[PDB]
């Protein structure tokens, strides 16, 4: 497929199609009820080491949630497949974009050398099973 | 949507919800088919219209640096540098859509550009100091800014804000728009409406 | 076309044409109605723009109107696509022409400076769709 | 028309009494012909006229430029700077057709030739001064006053009046024209009115 | 449009759109019907704030109209958009412009001082809902 | 027509307000017969006149050359040749059609001959400047003037003017020109008439 | 057919043909509406060529015309498929028909050597289709 | 479409997506045909219209080539040579009907030109020097370019760009193009539009 | 057949046989289900090999697709049954073509020499078994 097209084409497309993507997001409701618990995972395992560093180190009640775009935003480049030598970069850049949205360095020095036990969490959840 | 109430912190109540609300989902999405249409219909143009106004300006500027005698080697900029460019664009297009101030728009746009220009240019050719100074050439051609100050102080490139930056010169409509089979083949113009 | 037509010319057409200009005007209606918000999308971003500037920098009632003149003569020449380069020229030819009709220039230098959050306004609402 | 109670700043409102009308600027339309004729009919005479006149007085005033032994290469004047000197001209018909006072005259006019004289002169051979000593020269032709001081003094160019001005001599009447052959075939005077 | 016009032209059309006149207030009523709510909503805010102020300061039957007349173009001026900035300079015009027809300025000082409660009232009760 | 109030540079406008009005075209076309067709009756007078005028004056020209010694082959000017220098005289009907200068025509005149002693000239045995001496000569015919002066400067042929051009010694009529049979068979003027 | 024809013959065609040319445009229009949008296809490719060229290299409003005059009539010359070879003789006299009616030649190089993006525009929108 | 939130790199979700959304698949195919035909009516026309002016344009400069001297076998170009010069030509067609930059269009069709002059001219008479000076001809023909040099320096031929090169002169319409039964059958306009 | 066909032959193909091509899709599906998983051991064999190479050496995130378009042309040459006496020819081909498009040398020799562990994907997942 190329790139470039029209405005109409896109519109045309996205306002055709609305039967049958609304009669595939009817079958995809019965595909997300086992693919859902990535969600349990995915809190599980963020929570179990977030709740006490945010809880003991000191900080608030509202800013406990721009610490989580920092640690969410780390998971995601985490489960998708991505080692350390990208993540020794990717740290340092997170660390002055959050710095640039108003927090304390004293706070994300610590932070950036906490974040190396958040690690993947997607996994599958429907197997083939011929039989 | 949230229960609004408290925050109780628990995975298990999350899924179950969410098993809980599959019945429902599946309908509120063919209730909200009407107004998803046309949202979608006046608000698709103004992706389209950054997208290509960064490819036109893109070219203008990149043709002037070949004007004063560069090589089409020196500058590559074909797929995913011009996919980096792209992104910083579009953030700025999201940042701009909400009703957000000048400098806090300036300072969300130097964060994706960290972000984005920490991530796709290392092994490929490019340093960050020529990159940042054609993305503060493209801003100004389009407002006449130029707000960024860059350094690759450390392994990344780090952008930081000079100046306060402008909103896309773009306006989203609420319209309605019928088509003209639709306007030729009425008889009045309350058809059209009603 | 010429240019150089008599003055019988202009009024035998505009006096025969009566019956199918009118004729015309009544399917102008059913387009005016789609197009006519364009109306809604100016007023919307010219007074969202300068309702806080006037009120707030202490111009009284009635000279709002010659602000608006100025404003809205500045929207017209950037919604016939013109970008800076002619902007650049006529912010000074209005700047005089609205300071020779009587304002004062410690308003009109800050103002000048302000009109730059000001943008093009018309869109076009009918598709086309062949089917 | 308006609602001459209060200002109101509502686009919604706008759109809407908009579309409420619309059923009835249709006929409005139609019940206004009988007058928007015949005030056509004697008001269009002014503008030709005072086109007429400049073309006239355009044509002595270069060809009298030229008898000086000044090449036709020097002043072109050919189709885009005689529409700009049309259009100072006819707005200076327009304030002249209110009853508006000389001063006030001289200053709209001075207005609409710095917008004129700003735009289409930039990047086209002739430079302002030129153009403002021939506007003061039709001046003088017509009414004998030669009231525009210019200056270049900016990228743009600014014209001030020196003097006041004088409305176009030119009346626009309250005729009610009727055809020669209404006139002969008719048997009486009253005929022709009634 | 101009605005120099002679004294025939608009009588011959105040008395030639009589009919498509009325035949458009036949339909403004439809219209009225749910507009004329406004008339509810600004009765009510202003007595809301004026009838305790002239019950309990003292003043008569008939002189409550006149301080009505202050009040209400007082909030003329502020639901036509205008804050502060303006309110200042018009605050002592009105007063200015009311005890010259007559008022005490030992009442005028005190209800200049009172009238900032007074706020804008209009607002629209038409959605378009194109559904 | 024109909308006459911005530009709005957009096609699909365009097309679509094109759509909207070819169901009243049909008909104001038909309306427009009763005056087009007296239009043309004075108007195509003009255009036949000065293009046997030319074909006269062409002859004689040629034929004072021929009586000079030269051979029929020297000096083709068959078919091809002819129309190029009836388009520029056929410009000059338009540009003095209109209450131009004198100027004003001689520029647009050689403009039209610029364009066209470009075109038309190239690989066929006749050199720009003699064709521009026999252009300078039928104006010597006509009005005697003789004012273009050219230059074969650059691959192409390039006309500049030396002096003001007058308009054509053709007056076009305003008249309503009746049939002999009309004439005799009425039995009053007024029945021409009315 | 001949050439040489008298004044009478061309009007008594003119006149006599009325009827039938009326009705020969009655079906143009049925014609005209799937070839009209030649138009389309035209200002589309030449704005987009020239707005960003007149807009940023500084000329005014009305003098844009003047130059889509000449980027019009060398639009026309190319589709009528006119290639390179008689281009580069037209560019040339363009250039002098235009310098000759008043415009600078540091804008004419500069522009003659920006029209090679512009090119050819019609194209047909009936297709036979026996069956 | 893809599920644009992140990559989650397991093949086994692919397979199985697929197979769920395959009972989805065969219905919109069936709804994607009314505008599928139209597109590909109005697309296929640029592909037929480079390939006949590649074909043309190869038979005029090998016929140029013949007319210097040289004999039909020194320069086969039968079947699939011409085959690999019509890869690189359509592939100048694609990065033409994107709106990319000059040099853009120039590296990716130089890419192209490597990958095809790499494969298909090992083993068939004709050195790569050759084909890269054909390759320069066409282009001066088209554009008037010869944007690409050369070499052999190692066991494949390498094409590097030296100029950038303009888009395809070929405009792909947004037509709706109808039948000639159609427009005689019809009795209206908006019967031939509606 | 031959070659050189009109452009209204092809179209008139493609339009003519709408229906047939759209009730061998309705087939096609069922062909689909078994031969789509190609993807998988694509992918698989694909990713395998890639994830720690791109993911230990150090390149970002949205490189890795051109890193993949490399593989991806590369692993398309092998499954079409191509071996190595072609395959030292099109390695430097594409060294080549993905240096012009801005990656780095430094990377490139080193990718070069890694890719020799990519191998053939596409099996047939069809048998015929007659009884």
């Amino acid at each position: 497929r190329r790139t470039g097209i029209t405005t109409e084409d896109a519109i045309t497309k996205y306002s055709v199609k609305a039967k049958t993507e609304q009669t595939a997001y009817k079958n995809a409701t019965k595909d997300m009820v086992v693919q859902a618990q990535n969600i349990m995972n995915f809190y599980s395992v963020v929570n179990q080491a977030l709740i006490p560093w945010l809880n003991a180190h000191g900080v608030g009640g509202n800013l406990r949630i721009l610490y989580r775009q920092l640690a969410n935003e780390y998971v995601k480049v985490l489960n998708t497949k991505q080692s350390g030598e990208v993540i020794k970069r990717l740290k340092i850049a997170l660390r002055h974009k959050y710095w640039l949205r108003g927090l304390d360095e004293a706070m994300l020095d610590e932070f950036m050398d906490y974040i190396d036990s958040l690690k993947s969490t997607t996994t599958n959840y429907i197997i083939f099973n011929m039989q | 949507m949230a229960r609004k109430r408290t925050s109780k912190n628990d995975p298990l109540r999350m899924y179950l919800n969410y098993v809980r609300k599959l019945q429902t989902m599946g309908d509120a999405y063919d209730e909200s088919a009407k107004y998803r249409i046309a949202n979608f219909e006046n608000g698709f143009k103004s992706l389209h219209m950054v997208e290509n106004e960064f490819k036109q300006y893109l070219a203008n500027v990149i043709d002037e640096a070949i004007k004063s005698g560069a090589s089409p080697q020196d500058l590559p900029y074909v797929n995913e540098i011009k996919l980096a460019l792209m992104k910083i664009f579009t953030s700025w297009l999201k940042y701009s859509n909400e009703k957000l101030g000048a400098n806090e728009i300036a300072i969300n746009v130097a964060g994706t550009a960290t972000m984005t220009l920490t991530e796709n240019l290392y092994g490929t050719r490019v340093s960050c100091e020529e990159a940042v100074s054609l993305i503060n050439s493209i801003f100004a051609v389009w407002v006449g800014v130029e707000p960024f100050e860059a350094e690759e102080r450390e392994g990344a490139c780090l952008v930081t804000p000079r100046s306060p930056l402008p909103p896309v010169p773009i306006s989203s409509p609420t319209g309605f728009s019928a088509p003209i089979q639709e306007v030729l083949q009425a008889k009045s113009p309350e058809e059209i409406i009603g």
